């Protein structure tokens, strides 16, 4: 019974920073990479990237390297996604996801998602 | 965002008991260097996060009803639902994890009406 619990929704002003957490339970945090997906209004899903939980090294997909940053707290089995200099384009629901055999080939377990809304 | 995954149709208004079919076309072939085709279908029910239904093109995931089946060639894959039930409402997405970066289709909305 793998469980990925994310932090609550965030209502942020442009230019501010937001840090989303994803608490993993019932499996060794450092045995699987943590992936992050961005679900934009409308439902489109875009892969953000992944963090190697054993080495704490991040890998990002198309342009995400800019203002997004992955981090970990292995002692608390928690992964974090931080977005700096928030822009309107960041408005979306972000998901942390774990794969089947740590090959990033099959996304099996998903957190409930964290909606980030950038206002005026 | 490189391999484009296009789904057809974008909106699937249906009625209970009826069959349902969702097409997904990739802009390139999606066979992993290891010979496997990591084409999965996900269903995101209202108020829930996406959940895996089919992996490796046609393998049903645990607990997935037999009403769900998948097929597909090189750049064209299909998800079929023999009989649509109320619990099938939601958005369906195809996904390829064969080539980096993994990509998702834009989503097909299955609505009963
Ligand atoms: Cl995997």
């Amino acid at each position: 019974e793998v469980q990925l619990q994310q932090s609550g929704p965030e209502l942020k002003k442009p230019g501010e920073t937001v840090k989303i957490s994803c608490k993993a339970t019932n499996y060794a945090f450092t045995d699987y990479s943590m992936h992050w997906v961005k679900q934009a209004p409308g439902g489109d899903l875009k892969y953000v990237g992944w963090i190697n939980t054993e080495t704490d090294e991040p890998t990002f997909a198309d342009d995400f390297k800019g203002r997004f940053a992955f981090s970990l707290d292995t002692s608390t089995s928690t992964a974090f996604l931080q977005i700096n200099n928030l822009k309107n384009e960041d408005t979306a629901t972000y998901f942390c996801v774990r794969d089947r055999h740590d090959y990033g080939e099959i996304f099996t377990y998903w957190g409930q998602g964290t909606t980030v809304t950038v206002s005026a | 965002m490189d391999i484009l995954m296009t789904q057809t149709p974008l909106y699937l208004p249906v009625s209970l008991g009826d069959q349902a079919s969702i097409s997904c076309r990739s802009s390139q072939t999606i066979v992993h260097n290891n010979g496997n085709t990591y084409l999965e279908w996900y269903l995101q029910k209202p108020g829930q996060s996406p959940q895996l239904l089919i992996y490796k093109v046609s393998n049903r995931f645990s607990g997935v009803p037999d009403r769900f089946s998948g097929s597909g060639s090189g750049t064209d894959f299909t998800l079929k639902i023999s009989r649509v039930e109320a619990e099938d409402l939601g958005i369906y997405y195809c996904f390829q994890g064969s080539h980096f970066p993994p990509t998702f289709g834009g989503g097909t909305k299955l609505e009963i009406a």
